[PDB]
Formats: structure tokens, C-alpha cells, sequence
């Protein structure tokens, strides 16, 4: 089979798309539960999105994109792994809508490659290091 | 029952289709052209080689075509000779656009460099014009003949063609005034009888029509008799004789001596009549009904040939030239209101035993309608075409004296100015100017396609001799003769009407490329 | 028919050419493969994605043939060859639709490209087999692309000296099956060790017995699988080779079990004869071929004449690396053998770092093979497009409506690599050409400048001979398949 | 049923724009569209797309019904009307999806549309006598308008035939019917011909006119609703007889009777004789001997102006007529414009009307130059109608489009959303004025927005040369009215899109 242009486009993203759904209700300590269930009948419920992601049966070869990238950030770090999948089907989703508007792929990646390099700075701006517990405790609202 | 296509894509539904108009009207261009055979709406066959009636009778249902075919009209209409050219080069204009389409080059970015391009064309065409009436009178009588043989010689009459020229070139001569500038080419009627060869063909300097006196025993001449005014027509609804009805009678007759009365009241509207002819100013009569015996005896003595049965147009076509009228009954008829001509002669030819009437002034007259003979009655149609067409030719010749040495020369020097001027380019119009010449080169190729000659090498050829030697004409060699130069072929087309197909063309691809949807709705 | 039969050559051939026109350039589009053996592979490399295309369409595996030898040929550049190839093939569709006979087509595409050659041979970026500057600077440059490209300026010299080493200044080829590159666990990248030698993957005896070095070693290759169904006939095949006095054995990899039976194994010890294992195939034809010995398959044809000798035959373990050199051979018959070693941090990364060298290897070998670089960007497509324009208008005939459209293909280059770089396509190749009307190699397209500069200037020069052969072979191509003129088959 | 009839409402919304969307500006696309007549059109202009549309489904008819009203209640804005109001809908379709309920869309527009308003009637500059008269302004806008068109070379010709023809208009009650347009074919676009009066076919297809006065210094005009005519001169008609010997005698019977209708007429004293049927062959010669005008083929359009023009009017009978019927214009001829014939009266001083005769190589070449002098009557007339101006050419949305971003960072809630996209729907007129022209949208508009945002608030699109540039320095002015009364237009348009949640249909 050939498939290649508008087409291969659209169908890496509603193959991203739904991988979101199963991670988006994954996030918060609020978060709803997804199960999932093998062959022999087995079933396991979670909100562990390690786990969610580490059990999930993905076919689409877009989609073992996605997990390969994830796994990467638990063995690496062992914390983020939620937020992986939902900003990825986000970027790709509106990737998809400038492709329509006739830009280029590779001047979007280009930009997206920027925006990194810049975001680095701003986190520094932003970021504050293990202090706000000397002569006040916020640690004590954590705790 | 409507379209749906989106994007640049419908650009090249619009594209393709014009390639299949093409593919019609391609291989007629040329006096080596192919024919077309015309079916029409009740079975008639047609053959002819006039893109003008091969667009004209060609049907197609994609609403482009009717777009490409309304707009070539005005080829016809206002110049009237190459309606062909227009669509072929404008087909290969299109084709050059589908690849400058590809290229990514915006529609407005394709039309505007096809606006600027034609501006360099027409201006280097107009550098190498020649001046046809050059010189004297008698050379500009001369020329005007050598080109308009070659409008001719490309006929079914190519045989003896030049007798068909000599009607033309003498008839413009008799039409053309040079104080007046112009030709009102209304003033020839082209007409003819079927049958008969290309030498029963003849010029004649006045008026004829399908038409024959109605009595043999009437003069066949009518003279004004040294200093009458001219000779009258009659043109009336109702004959010169006792009214009687031509639908139904219902005349009760109540006695032998009503019976006979009648006749008693013939009598005197025979002589009143037929002295009302006279009275009313008429030397001859040509009523939609025919007339009585009776009258008809009464009008010998009087010298009044007559005609009946005969429509409005047809004698309105004399009486442009007689400035006669429609005079609703004989009494109010005049000098005046029956119009004027010197002579009126009934002309047989040969064995043909029709004997047409002429009606002549007996001096220049202000039309002619010229006596067309062919061995087949198709041939008469398309041999008064060739009649209509060379008399645009020299109707083009006069208005402009202007000309180009033609064959495909004049396009393959245009297309080589287009080369010189690609160089200067040196920008996104360089794509489209060198385009403008790839469309140029259709022509010359369509041209020697039809001819036979190499499709490639002619183009080579012609481009050669053009290039590195002269402006010269280097022409095709569709006509069968040793080699190029139109010049010494005398095989010549008008200046102005290259230019108008140049800016019409050009006008075709603003009307095609600026399309974007097409929506064809409903009845009900 | 055979209109029918060049109308399919010529489309299944141009549906291979528009897989492969969105992955030239660093910015290249990727694709995906699904094979058929169950692995999804997704590759910007063009041999790869040909490779395993499994193209079934007997014409179109005339297109990997072009790859392959294009490979052969340079070795650089095999996207571009394919390219070539499609826009001439889709140039050649409309020549046959303006009614050219495919003998004229072809006969015209031959004298295109031999005026082709000529243009780049013009243009040549002259170098010389001392400029050490220029090969250092190129060498580096081809390696940019690669993972770490600040570590490759040190992997520069490795390439560069090694290959100036092993061919002559005057000369004319340069083998690279003679340059064998062999990976190595720990080091940095900077730290690669070239030996001016063959180089054995093993050591000495695994168990208790090895000698280690040996000195005045004489080189066999004995192949067989020593093992019981046993002393005096395990024991008894190995001492011959002690007979002639052979002190260095190379034994082929078994598929049965262990070289040989530690019986023989410390009997070659007892022999002093230092004992190499798992050697392959093609390791074989490296290593008895600069040593300038026979291969014995069996452990029964053992003969005298097939000694070799080796100056140096010590263990090199440098943190725990173990990999022995051998330098020295001193063989009437044998070549300057090549070998270097490529330590590095993880097994995966020396993996792919090696392959990033024989990218580095085909380079110099251009150079050597044929002396110039070339502007990169697509610069001499563009340039050569003037050229032959400029010559079609002096040319007459078919002839010179073929170069044109010669030209009209030689953009497919410079068009692709201004697509995949995010360019407006005309925009691009039309400021490539008002550049070009000015300078020559000042032009190119640059992806870091998004715009048209001097490649030159931005350290991006390729071999003349990458340009040379894409051109070459790309002719023999379109003439192979415009000479398809049926598909039979045979049986 | 539910939001997902909005969301079939709004695809239905989507045909519509993308249909009109190559129709704007003066370097647009025109559309085919083949009628129920067989009556073929290629047209530019919103309304006449609009005209025959052809819309069925009732979501779609809406948009159609604004845009309608749009052309009749203002003006112009046939084709804005249908962008904006489309872009607007397709910015609802994200937020539609996320569950944001149409009142809280629709509300936001409603504010939006209040708070967008008040800085287009902040925009407005007063130009009447503004430092300019009629000859500079007219001209400076007409010579604008009427630019990059096949007048290129020629247009101090069709300057001629805009400006001072409308400014030649009645001021006091104006409006497009006072100029008609007329196809001349033949001649050439630097010789078109325009004329105070109107024109009047005369191209019958008897021969033997011209041999009678055509020309008055003082005509009286007479309007008939009834020909003049006893012998036809291509048809005829039954005539009834009732004996053998009065066979002839109803023929010179028809003589006396249509003689004695021309002989009450010839008593009349008409100088100039119009009828709306066809003239006959009696008639020809009888009113050649009175050597007076007589000629059918007069349109209303052409007549009633006539009456307007000399002061006549229309009586068909030819012994009641009043002396008010009658009328006297300082001249009359037929012209023989472009070598054919077409009747027209010449200098009428009572007329308020004029007409432009066009001429040229085709009749599609005029049609070209014939719709550009379209425009070109309706650039002058909102020029006196309107003193309000904005700037046009795209720069209005410019401002309007960076008021609305300092609205959206000061606002705070569910209207931000709604106040961007609303934001967001004005760049879909520039990019259309971008994409129909040829140009590098996504290039301009960045430009735009960052021209715009260092203080310039007449930044616009050029044409001329792809760059952004002053357009109310360049004189591309467009009326305030139009653009408050197009945007209220466009917001109540989707305020009837995003209010239907079902559609009920009757069939049978």
C-alpha cells in the first residue's frame, strides 16, 4: 500500500488524537480511572499514567511513536509522563491546521524548535530554587 | 445537479477541457486541412474545413466550451477571418498554463505575464510590417489580387479559382470609394444557382435574384425609353386585375345576367388595372399573388413584365438600391414610392433555363449581387463562403494597408522576440514570458502538423532561418511549393488581423484562468 | 503495443521517484516501511528506504540497480541519483507524448550528458592530494550532519591521514574493503586507534594456555570444528600445524559449538602456537588477504607454503577492550591493509558512529578518484541548466528540443531541496538563477541562511565525483528502461 | 437534533463562504453560473452571485437573506457580508465543540459588535470639502479605482465618462439609475463615447430608413403604446373581406385606416413619434414625407427618461392627445456611434439622467471596462453621499482588529474566548484581499499586524506593489456606514446561525 501526503497526515493525527483519550483523564490527583483487560480475562484499574501507558496495547505505528517517546521519559526521570501525551496530541493537533494553511512541515518544526529554545529561558525566569522555608514555611501548606 | 471540486485542482478540470475543443478544431488549420463531417439536426451531411461552422455546428455540454466558442464569435463577427487561430492558440496558451499550474505560479501571476508578453509581440510585429498599397494604384490593384487568390485557391474552385478572384478583387474596386475610407460589405449579396461549373460563375455589377417573369409574351428588357425614370417595380400584397379572393369566393349568382356581369366588371378593372400599373408609375409588376390573363394581354401594350409570388426581402434587396417602398395599395404609388433602376434583363445561361432577372442602373451601382455556379450544391455553399471570406479578405487589405508575411512566419518571429525578451526577464515572469512562446510555437507546429512536415524539425527549421539569417519570411511549406518565402509566394495575411488574434487569445486565458467554479444549476 | 508497454515503465518508475523526492536534505521527510518480516522501520536514509521498498515491479528494480551503483560508484548522494533519474524519466513522458521515438530520446540524452560532464569539469574547485586544509575541511563537513558533529572534527584527521596513507598520490583508485572500520566499547569519540595492519577481533587461547604475542608469527586459517565424537586424534590435528612451525591460528566461527576442544587448545598452548577463534566469513577475506595467506577450510590440508608472518602480534586490552593488532606482514603480495578501532561511550552509539565513518571513507575516496569539489546545494544543477540552455539555442533540430528539456530536469535538484527546506519553490530557483547569472560556484541553497549563498563560504562542498557519476549513471538508466519494449516471461 | 444541527448549520455556512470567497476585490475570480433560462453569466459581483445562488438548504438561506438586504439597505457589501459572516462562524466551530452553549458565543458577539462599532465611528474622518473639490477627489478615487484594469493606458477617457458624468448627476436626488450603460460593439476603448441623453436601438430588419430627419433643434415627442404600420415588411396579418370585389377594396381599406391614424398623427405635430412595437413600411415613407422622427424598439428604461429629458409622455391615441403629452429637448439625433445605428436624444437640457455608450474590440472586452465603469459610478456616488470615511483596502480591520485584542486582555472570563475569535474572523479580509490578489498571505499579514501595532492606523493592502501602505493616503476610501452597517449585519447573521438547534421540514 501507498499512502502518503493529506492522507498519512490525517491519519497520524487521529491516531495521536486517540491516544489522548486515553491518557487525558489521567492527570490530577482527581483523576478518573481507565481498566484494561487481556485475552485470559484479566483486568487492572489505574491512574498511574506509567502504568497506563505501560500496559496500553497500541497497533497504529504512529501511536508506538508516542509510547517509545513516553516510556523514555519514566526510565529517564520517573515523573512527567502524563504530560507527554496530552501536549503532544495538542501540538500535533494544531500542527495539522497549519499544514492546511499551506506551511511547510519542515518550517513548522522549524518554529516549534525555537519556541524550545527560548521556553529554557523563560523556566530560568520563572523557576525559583529550594527556598521560601527559612523564616516561613510553605512547606508547612505542603504538608 | 451542480459541481463540487475545491482548490487549484478545478483549474485543471477547466484546462483538460479546453484540450478536447482543441483536439476538434486542431487538424483544420491549413490549406492542407482535414474535414469535419457535420451531422446536422435533420441528418444533412456537411463537409467543410471552416473552423467557423465547425465551432459554430460543434456541441459540447462542459459550460468552458461555450465560453471558448461564444467568445470566438468575435473573431467572426468583427474581423471575420481567423476564428480558427483563436482557439488553437488560445488551447495552447491554456497548455502552458496547466504546466506553469504545477510549477506553483499563482493564476494572477500566469495571466499578468501573458498581458505584458502580448505587449512585446505585438510591438515587434509591428516593427517588421509591410505596406501592402505601396507605390502606384495599379500595384496596390495587383497586390490585392495576388493575396486574394490565396484565400480562394484553397477551395473546391482552386482549379480555375482566379475567376472567383476576378468577381472579388473587381467587386471591391466597384464597392471601395477611398474618399470614403470604408467598405460596407452589406453591399454584396452572394448568390448563386445549383449546379453549373466554376466559369458559369459571373460578376455581375447589379442587382439579381431567384426570380423570372411570370409572361412569356412580356418584354424581356425594360428600358426607360430614353428619359423616363428608369424602370419602376411594383411591390404590392394584391395583383392589377378585378379583385378576386385567393381563400374562398362565395358569390351568389341569381341569373345568366348576374353570371355573366361579372366578367362585364373584369373587363373594366382588367384595363383600370393594368392602367393603374401605368398610372401608378410601375414598368413592371411583382406582386405576392399573380395576375389575370386578361390583365396581363393589357399590360403587353404597355411593355409590363411582371412576377408573382415573391417575398418582401427579396424585392426589399432591390429596392435598397431603388429606394423602393411597401406601398399598401397602387394609388398612392409614385415615381419615388416605386423605386428606380435603368434596366431589368432576364439572363439565360447556357443550358440552364432558369433566366434570372437583373435589375442594373445602367452605371456604378450602389450593390452588386454576384452569379455563383458549382457542379454540386454543397460546393455552391461553401464556394459563396469562399466568396464571403476572400471579400473580408480585401475588406481587411483596405482598411488597413498594414500587412504580414504569413505561413506561420510571422508567429515563429514573434516567438523569437519572446526568446530575446526571456532573457531580460530574470524573475518570476521569466517563467511565464518563455511559456508565451512554447503557445507561439503551436501555431507553426499545428500548421506544419497538418501539412505533414516533421512536428519538431519544422519548428527548427523555421527558427533557423529566422534567427541567424533575416527577418525574412520563412514560412511552412504547406502549399507544396520548392521552399520558403511567402514574399515570393505572395501568400500574405493582414497586420491588424494577427494583432486582434494576439489580443483576442490573450483575452481567452483572462476569461479561462480568472474562472474558479463553475455552477450549473437547475429547470423547473 | 508497445506505446502501452513504455507507458507502464514509465509511470511504475515515476511513482518510485515521488516516494523518494520528499527525503533529500538534512530537513528531509521521513518515511515509513512496513516489511514484511513484521518490523516498522521510519528512515530519512535513501538506500534504506529502497532497499526495503522490495520493489516487485521488474522495471522498477532497475531504479535500485542506479542506487546500488551509485553507491558503488561515490557513495554519497544515493537520493539524488533516484531523483535524477525520475525527472529525466518524467521529461522523457513528455518527449514520447510530443511523438519523439525513444532511439531519438535516448541518442539525445547521451550527448546531454556528455556535454554535462564537461560542464562540471569547468566548474571544478580545484584540491590536491597534500591539501590536507581542504580534505580535513570537506571530510568534517560531510560528517556535520551526523549526531555529535563537534567530536568529528578529531574523527576528521582519522579519516583523512589514513586513506592519504593507503593510496598514492598518483593514482587512480582507492579500495575501501581495504579500510576496515571495527567498533570498541569505552573511550570518547575523539578516540579512535588506527592500525597500519589487520586487526583480529579475538584473542589468544580463551582458556588457561594463551600465549598472548607471538614473535616471528607465521599466520594459518583453520576453519573446522575441533571437538571428540579422542586424545591421540584431537591432540594429533593440531601438532601438524606446530610441524611447519605456525605460530598464529585463525579458526572460523562454528555453528556446531566452540572452536576447538580444550584438549588441542592446550596442546596449541603446548605447541606455543597463539590460538584465534570466531573469525567470519568476510573476515577471512580481510584478514588472509593483507597478510597474504591462503584460507584451509578442514584441518586435514594443512601445508607449509601457506605460512605467513607477522612482525607485531600483541593483545591490545585497554579497559578491558580486548582486540588484538597484527602489523608488520612484510607480504611481496599483500596492500597497505587499514584498520582502525572506534571507541566510544554506549555499544548503539560506536554502532551508528561507525557507519557515520564510511560515509567519511567514500569522501576521500572521491577526491582521490577524481580530483575537485563542487558547490553543494544543487549550485552546478542550476549552472548546468544555463549551460545547456545556452548551447540549445546554437543547436538544431530534435536534437536541441531534447537538450532542452534536458534542463527544464536538471531542476529537479535545486526544487527539491528548496521544498523540503520550506521554500517557495519558484522563488528559490528563480533567485538561484539571477545569482547564477552573476557567479558560478558563489551560489547554492542553504537551509541555515534560508536563502541562496556561496555553499563554498558556508563549508558545504561535495566531489566532483558525486556530481559526475549522478549524471552518468543516471543516462544509463533512462536509456534501460525507454529500451523496454516488452515483459515476457520465461519458464 | 441539538448542537449537532448548529454544527450541520455551520458547514452549510462554510459552502457559502467558500463559494463567494474568490469574488473579492478588484483582481477576484468571477463564478459561471448557469441559469434556469439557459441565460449563462460570469460575474465578479456579490449580488448578481447572490441573485442566482441557487441556495436550498434553509441554514444556508439565511446567509443568503442578509446578505440581500445588504445590497439594498446600504448599498455595497454584498460579498463582505457573506466573508465575515462565514469566518465567524467557522472560528465558532472549536468552540462549539468544547461545549461553550450559543448564548455565551452569541452574547460576546453582541458585546463584540458594540464594542467594535465605537471605534469605527472613531475612525471616521470628515471628507466633504476636506482641502479637495470634485475635479481632485473624484478623480484622485475614480483614476484609483479604475486603475490595473485593460484602461491601463487610456483611463483620462474613462475618468472623463465616471467623474464627470456623475458629478454632472442630480446631487440633490442621486442614485445609480441616473446613468445607464450601454454595449456598444466596435471601436476602441480611448474613442467610447458617452452622452447626456439615451440611447434607442433602431436596428430594424427593413432597409430604406435614413432617407428622413433624424435630427431636431426643437423635437416634439410622442410615446405610443401601439405601432405605426400597415405593410409588414418580413410577416403579415389576416385581413377579413366580405365580398369578391371588396377582396382589394379591405386592402385599400387597411390603406384608409391606418393612413387616417398617420394622418391624425401627421396633424399632431410630433417631430419625434416613439413606440414600443415596431415601426412598418407605411409609416416609413408617410412620416419621411412629414419629415419627422418615428422609430419603435423604445424600452421604458429608455422612454420614461425620455419624458424626464424632452417632457412628453405616452399617448397612444391619436386625436385625444393633450398638449402635455408633447415635449422639447435643445436637440435630437439618432448616432450612428461605432458605424451602427443608435438613436439617442443629445443635450437634453430638462433630462436628469445620462448614459455611457461603450465601445470597444468585443463585447466581452467591454464587459471588462463595462463593470469597472460599474464600480466606478458607484466609487463617486457614496463619495458624495457619504462624508464619513474609513480607510478601505483592508485597513479597517486592521484597526478594528487590535482593539479588540486590548478588549480581550482587559476582559476577563468566558467573553475572552469569544472576543479573540471575533478578533481572529477580521484577518479573513485581508487574507481573501491577499490570497484573491496573488500575494504572500501569511507574509502581509504578519506585516499588518506588526505595521499596525507600531502606531500607523492607515496601513493597508497596495495592490500596486505587494507591501502595506497608507491607503487613506492612497485614497482608497470606503464609506463609514458601509462598514458599521456590514459588521451589525454580520454579527445579527450569526446571531440566526448560532440560534437554531432544530429544523423541521414538511414534506410532500
Amino acid at each position: 500500500e501507498k499512502i502518503s501526503g493529506d492522507d498519512i497526515r490525517n491519519q497520524n493525527v487521529l491516531a495521536t488524537m486517540a491516544v489522548a483519550n486515553v491518557v487525558k483523564s489521567s492527570l490530577g490527583p482527581v483523576g478518573l480511572d481507565k481498566m484494561l483487560v487481556d485475552d485470559i480475562g484479566d483486568f487492572t484499574v489505574t491512574n498511574d499514567g506509567a502504568t497506563i501507558l505501560s500496559l496500553l496495547d497500541v497497533q497504529h505505528p504512529a501511536g508506538k511513536i508516542l509510547v517509545e517517546l513516553a516510556q523514555q521519559q519514566d526510565r529517564e526521570i520517573g515523573d512527567g509522563t502524563t504530560s507527554v501525551v496530552i501536549i503532544a496530541s495538542e501540538l500535533l493537533k494544531r500542527a495539522n491546521e497549519l499544514v492546511k494553511n499551506k506551511i511547510h512541515p519542515t518550517t513548522i518544526i522549524t518554529g516549534f524548535r525555537v519556541a524550545l529554545r527560548e521556553a529554557i529561558r523563560f523556566i530560568n525566569e520563572v523557576l525559583s530554587t529550594s527556598v521560601d522555608t527559612l523564616g516561613k514555611e510553605t512547606l508547612i501548606n505542603i504538608a | 445537479n451542480k459541481k463540487r471540486q475545491h482548490g487549484l485542482e478545478a483549474k485543471k478540470s477547466h484546462i483538460l477541457a479546453a484540450r478536447s475543443v482543441a483536439s476538434i478544431i486542431k487538424t483544420s488549420l491549413g490549406p492542407r486541412g482535414l474535414d469535419k463531417i457535420l451531422i446536422s439536426p435533420d441528418g444533412e451531411i456537411t463537409i467543410t474545413n471552416d473552423g467557423a461552422t465547425i465551432l459554430s455546428q460543434m456541441e459540447l455540454d462542459n459550460e468552458i466550451a461555450k465560453l471558448l466558442v461564444q467568445l470566438s464569435k468575435s473573431q467572426d463577427d468583427e474581423i471575420g477571418d481567423g476564428t480558427t487561430g483563436v482557439v488553437v492558440l488560445a488551447s495552447a496558451l491554456l497548455d502552458q498554463a496547466l504546466e506553469l499550474i504545477q510549477k506553483g505560479i499563482h493564476p494572477i501571476k500566469i495571466a499578468n505575464g501573458f498581458d505584458e508578453a502580448a505587449k512585446l509581440a505585438i510591438s515587434k510585429l509591428e516593427e517588421t510590417c509591410d505596406d501592402i498599397s505601396a507605390s502606384n494604384d495599379e500595384l496596390f490593384r495587383d497586390f490585392l489580387l495576388r493575396a486574394a487568390k490565396t484565400s480562394l485557391g484553397s477551395k473546391i474552385v482552386s482549379k480555375d479559382h482566379d475567376r472567383f478572384a476576378e468577381m472579388a478583387v473587381e467587386a471591391v474596386i466597384n464597392v471601395m470609394d477611398k474618399d470614403r475610407k470604408d467598405v460596407d460589405f452589406d453591399l454584396i449579396k452572394m448568390q448563386g444557382r445549383v449546379g453549373g461549373s466554376i466559369s458559369d460563375s459571373k460578376l455581375i455589377n447589379g442587382v439579381i435574384l431567384d426570380k423570372d417573369f411570370s409572361h412569356p409574351q412580356m418584354p424581356k428588357c425594360v428600358l426607360p425609353k430614353e428619359g423616363s425614370d428608369g424602370v419602376k417595380l411594383a411591390i404590392l400584397t394584391c395583383p392589377f386585375e378585378p379583385p378576386k379572393p385567393k381563400t374562398k369566393h362565395k358569390l351568389d349568382i341569381s341569373s345568366v345576367e348576374e353570371y355573366q356581369k361579372l366578367q362585364t366588371y373584369e373587363q373594366d378593372k382588367f384595363k383600370e388595372m393594368i392602367d393603374d400599373v401605368k398610372k401608378a408609375g410601375a414598368d413592371v409588376v411583382i406582386c405576392q399573388w399573380g395576375f389575370d390573363d386578361e390583365a396581363n394581354h393589357l399590360l403587353l401594350q404597355n411593355d409590363l413584365p411582371a412576377v408573382r409570388w415573391v417575398g418582401g426581402q427579396e424585392l426589399e434587396h432591390i429596392a435598397i438600391s431603388t429606394n423602393g417602398r411597401i406601398v399598401p395599395r397602387f394609388q398612392d404609388l409614385s415615381k419615388d414610392k416605386l423605386g428606380t433602376c435603368s434596366r431589368i434583363y432576364e439572363q439565360e445561361f447556357g443550358t440552364t433555363k432558369d433566366r434570372m432577372l437583373i435589375i442594373e442602373q445602367s452605371k456604378e451601382t450602389k450593390t452588386v449581387t454576384c452569379f455563383v455556379r458549382g457542379s454540386n450544391k454543397m460546393i455552391v455553399d461553401e464556394a459563396e463562403r469562399a466568396l464571403h471570406d476572400s471579400l473580408c479578405v480585401v475588406r481587411n487589405l483596405v482598411k488597413d494597408s498594414r500587412v504580414v508575411y504569413g505561413g506561420g512566419a510571422a508567429e515563429v518571429t514573434m516567438s523569437l522576440a519572446v526568446s530575446e525578451e526571456a532573457d531580460k526577464q530574470r524573475g518570476i515572469d521569466q517563467y511565464a514570458f518563455r511559456g508565451f512562446a512554447q503557445a507561439l510555437d503551436t501555431i507553426p507546429m499545428t500548421l506544419a502538423e497538418n501539412s505533414g512536415l516533421d512536428p519538431i524539425g519544422t519548428l527548427s527549421t523555421l527558427k533557423s532561418k529566422q534567427l541567424k539569417e533575416k527577418i525574412s519570411n520563412i514560412g511552412v511549406d504547406c502549399l507544396g511549393y520548392g521552399s520558403n518565402d511567402m514574399k515570393e509566394l505572395f501568400v500574405v495575411d493582414p497586420f491588424i488581423g494577427k494583432k486582434q488574434q494576439i489580443l483576442l487569445a490573450t483575452q481567452l486565458c483572462r476569461m479561462i484562468l480568472k474562472i474558479d467554479n463553475v455552477i450549473i444549476s437547475g429547470k423547473d | 503495443k508497445p506505446q502501452e508497454v513504455r507507458k507502464a515503465n514509465i509511470i511504475a518508475a515515476r511513482s518510485v521517484a515521488d516516494a523518494i523526492r520528499t527525503s533529500l536534505g538534512p530537513k528531509g521527510m521521513d518515511k515509513m516501511i512496513k516489511t514484511s518480516r513484521g518490523e516498522i522501520i521510519i528512515s530519512n536514509d535513501g538506500h534504506t528506504i529502497l532497499k526495503q521498498m522490495a520493489i516487485l515491479h521488474p522495471v522498477a528494480r532497475m531504479l535500485v540497480e542506479v542506487s546500488a551503483a551509485q553507491d558503488s560508484e561515490a557513495g554519497d548522494g544515493t537520493t539524488s541519483v533516484v531523483i535524477l533519474t525520475g525527472a529525466l524519466l518524467g521529461a522523457a513522458e513528455r518527449l514520447l507524448n510530443k511523438g519523439i521515438h525513444p532511439t531519438i530520446i535516448a541518442d539525445s540524452f547521451q550527448s546531454a550528458a556528455k556535454r554535462s560532464v564537461d560542464i562540471l569539469l569547468e566548474m571544478c574547485h580545484k584540491v590536491s592530494l597534500s591539501d590536507r586544509e581542504q580534505l580535513v575541511r570537506a571530510a568534517s563537513t560531510s560528517l556535520s550532519s551526523k549526531i555529535v558533529s563537534q567530536y568529528s572534527s578529531f574523527l576528521a584527521p582519522l579519516a583523512v591521514d589514513s586513506v592519504l596513507k593507503i593510496s598514492d598520490e598518483n593514482s587512480k583508485n582507492v579500495d575501501l574493503n581495504d579500510i576496515r572500520l571495527v567498533k570498541k566499547v569505552g573511550g570518547t569519540i575523539d578516540d579512535t586507534e588506527m592500525i597500519d595492519g589487520v586487526v583480529l577481533t579475538q584473542t589468544a587461547i580463551k582458556s588457561a594456555g594463551g600465549p598472548t604475542r607471538k614473535e616471528k608469527a607465521k599466520i594459518g586459517l583453520i576453519q573446522f570444528q575441533i571437538s571428540p565424537p579422542e586424545r591421540a586424534y584431537l591432540l594429533n590435528i593440531c601438532k601438524k600445524i606446530k610441524k611447519a612451525k605456525c605460530n598464529v591460528l585463525l579458526i572460523q566461527k562454528s555453528i556446531l559449538r566452540d572452536a576447538v576442544n580444550d584438549l588441542a587448545l592446550h596442546f596449541l598452548s603446548k605447541l606455543n602456537i597463539m590460538v584465534v577463534k570466531d573469525i567470519e566469513r568476510e573476515e577471512i577475506e580481510f584478514l588472509s588477504k593483507g597478510l597474504g595467506c591462503k584460507p584451509i577450510a578442514d584441518i586435514e590440508l594443512f601445508t607449509e607454503d601457506r605460512l605467513g608472518s607477522a612482525d607485531l602480534v600483541e593483545e591490545i586490552d585497554s579497559d578491558g577492550s580486548k582486540i588484538v593488532r597484527v602489523t608488520g606482514i612484510r607480504n611481496n603480495n599483500a596492500r597497505p591493509t587499514v584498520s582502525v578501532v572506534i571507541r566510544g561511550a554506549n555499544n548503539m552509539i560506536i554502532d551508528e558512529t561507525e557507519r557515520s565513518l564510511h560515509d567519511a571513507l567514500c569522501v576521500i575516496r572521491c577526491l582521490v578518484k577524481e580530483r575537485g569539489l563542487i558547490a553543494g546545494g544543487g549550485a552546478p544543477e542550476i549552472e548546468i541548466s544555463r549551460r545547456l540552455s545556452k548551447e540549445a539555442r546554437s543547436m538544431e533540430g530534435v536534437q536541441a528540443f531534447i537538450w532542452q528539456e534536458f534542463a527544464s530536469a536538471l531542476e529537479v535538484i535545486p526544487t527539491t531541496l528548496a521544498e523540503n527546506a520550506g521554500l517557495n519553490s519558484i522563488k528559490v530557483v528563480t533567485e538561484l538563477r539571477s545569482k547564477h547569472e552573476n557567479g558560478e560556484l558563489n551560489d547554492g541553497i542553504s537551509v541555515r541562511r534560508s536563502g541562496t549563498t556561496n555553499t563554498y563560504e558556508e563549508h558545504i562542498l561535495q566531489p566532483v565525483l558525486v556530481s559526475t557519476s549522478a549524471i552518468t549513471l543516471a543516462s544509463e538508466c533512462v536509456k534501460s528502461i525507454l529500451r523496454i519494449d516488452d515483459i515476457a516471461f520465461s519458464r | 437534533q441539538g448542537k449537532g444541527q448548529i454544527i450541520s448549520n455551520i458547514n452549510a455556512c462554510v459552502a457559502v463562504q467558500e463559494a463567494l470567497k474568490p469574488t473579492l476585490g478588484p483582481l477576484g475570480s468571477d463564478i459561471l453560473i448557469v441559469t434556469s433560462n439557459q441565460k449563462t453569466t460570469i460575474s465578479n459581483d456579490g449580488a448578481t452571485i447572490l441573485k442566482l445562488l441557487d441556495v436550498v438548504h434553509p441554514a444556508a438561506k439565511t446567509l443568503v437573506d442578509i446578505s440581500r438586504a445588504q445590497d439594498a439597505e446600504v448599498g455595497d457589501g454584498t460579498t463582505s457580508v457573506t466573508i465575515l459572516a462565514g469566518e465567524l462562524m467557522k472560528e465558532a466551530k472549536p468552540f462549539l465543540e468544547e461545549g461553550i452553549s450559543s448564548h455565551l458565543i452569541m452574547k460576546g458577539y453582541r458585546k463584540a459588535v458594540s464594542l467594535a462599532v465605537e471605534k469605527i465611528n472613531e475612525l471616521a474622518v470628515d471628507i466633504t470639502s476636506e482641502k479637495s473639490s470634485g475635479r481632485e477627489l473624484l478623480e484622485r478615487c475614480a483614476r484609483t479605482a479604475m486603475s490595473s484594469k485593460l484602461i491601463h493606458n487610456n483611463a483620462d477617457f474613462f475618468v472623463k465618462m465616471c467623474v464627470d458624468a456623475v458629478l454632472s448627476l442630480d446631487r440633490n436626488d442621486l442614485d445609480d439609475k441616473l446613468i445607464g450603460i450601454k454595449k456598444i460593439p466596435g471601436g476602441a476603448m480611448e474613442e467610447s463615447l458617452f452622452i447626456n441623453g439615451v440611447a434607442f436601438k433602431k436596428t430594424f430588419s427593413y432597409a430604406g430608413f435614413e432617407q428622413q430627419p433624424k435630427k431636431f433643434n426643437n423635437p416634439k415627442i410622442l410615446s405610443l403604446n401601439v405601432e405605426l404600420e400597415l405593410k409588414a415588411e418580413k410577416d403579415n396579418a389576416e385581413v377579413r373581406v366580405e365580398h369578391v370585389e371588396d377582396y382589394q377594396a379591405i386592402v385599400d381599406a387597411e390603406w384608409q385606416l391606418i393612413f387616417e391614424k398617420l394622418r391624425q398623427v401627421e396633424e399632431t405635430g410630433a417631430n419625434i413619434v416613439l413606440s414600443k412595437l415596431p415601426i412598418g413600411d407605411l409609416a416609413t415613407q408617410f412620416f419621411a414625407d412629414r419629415n419627422i422622427f418615428c422609430a419603435g424598439r423604445v424600452s421604458a428604461d429608455d422612454m420614461n427618461r425620455v419624458i424626464q429629458a424632452v417632457g412628453g409622455s405616452i399617448q397612444s391615441t391619436t386625436s385625444d392627445i393633450k398638449p402635455e403629452h408633447l415635449g422639447t429637448c435643445a436637440l435630437f439625433e439618432e448616432m450612428q456611434i461605432g458605424s451602427e445605428r443608435y438613436n439617442l436624444f443629445q443635450g437634453c437640457p430638462q433630462a436628469k439622467t445620462c448614459t455611457l455608450l461603450l465601445r470597444g474590440g468585443a463585447e466581452q472586452v467591454i464587459a471588462e471596462v463595462e463593470r469597472s465603469l460599474h464600480d466606478a459610478i458607484m466609487i463617486v456616488k457614496r463619495a458624495l453621499q457619504n462624508k464619513l470615511i474609513v480607510a478601505g483596502g483592508g485597513a479597517t480591520e486592521m484597526e478594528v482588529s487590535k482593539c479588540l485584542r486590548d478588549y480581550s486582555k482587559t476582559i476577563a472570563g468566558k467573553q475572552q474566548m469569544i472576543i479573540n475569535a471575533f478578533a481572529k474572523a477580521l484577518e479573513v479580509i485581508p487574507r481573501q484581499l491577499c490570497e484573491n490578489a496573488g500575494f504572500d498571505a501569511i507574509e502581509i499579514l504578519n506585516k499588518l499586524r506588526l505595521a499596525h501595532s507600531k502606531g500607523e492606523k492607515w496601513y493597508g493592502v497596495v495592490f500596486e506593489t505587494e507591501n502595506i501602505g497608507d491607503n487613506f493616503a492612497k485614497f482608497v476610501w470606503e464609506p463609514a456606514l458601509v462598514k458599521i452597517n456590514a459588521l451589525n449585519s454580520a454579527t445579527e447573521a450569526t446571531n440566526l446561525i448560532l440560534s437554531v438547534d432544530e429544523t423541521i421540514t414538511n414534506k410532500g
